[PDB]
């Protein structure tokens, strides 16, 4: 089991006939543990803003969540645990573990609920595995 | 340094 197979087999897998467009597992320091082939280049300020939003829910909501310079509208999330964004019919879920960040970026016809399913459940497993 | 990947579920 590699970090790449966690992305390839447990994030980019089929979910009700749909697939994420991008997915990644990041250390909270901003380093890539593994990512899909075209996952956006996350800026240090974007990582810092994500970390701050988990620490202080509502931090990004008025200004937007940014991934590789692309702006997402912060929608309903889970305080301290899950960031969720929307950009048109697409969106993103960011699930925090104790040490890492689990990313999933989707487009139509995939839904936010299907993205939440794959991203949060893998993040839950990593937490239960001590990560 | 990433920790080792946990055993798969």
């Amino acid at each position: 089991m590699s970090w790449q197979s966690y992305v390839d087999d447990h994030l980019m897998c089929e979910v009700e006939g749909n697939h994420l467009t991008h997915a990644a597992i990041f250390g909270q320091d901003g380093s890539v543990w593994a990512q899909s082939s075209a996952f956006p280049q996350l800026k240090p300020a974007e990582i810092a803003g994500i970390n701050k939003d988990f620490e202080e829910a509502g931090h990004l909501a008025p200004t937007g969540l940014f991934l590789g310079g692309e702006k997402y509208m912060v929608v309903q999330g889970e305080a301290g645990a899950v960031i969720r964004g929307k950009k048109g019919p697409g969106g993103v879920t960011i699930k925090k573990t104790t040490q890492a960040l689990v990313f999933g970026i989707y487009d139509e016809p995939m839904t936010g609920g299907q993205c939440n399913l794959v991203v949060e459940r893998l993040g839950d497993y990593l937490i239960e595995s001590g990560l | 340094p990433p920790p080792p990947p946990p055993p798969p579920p």
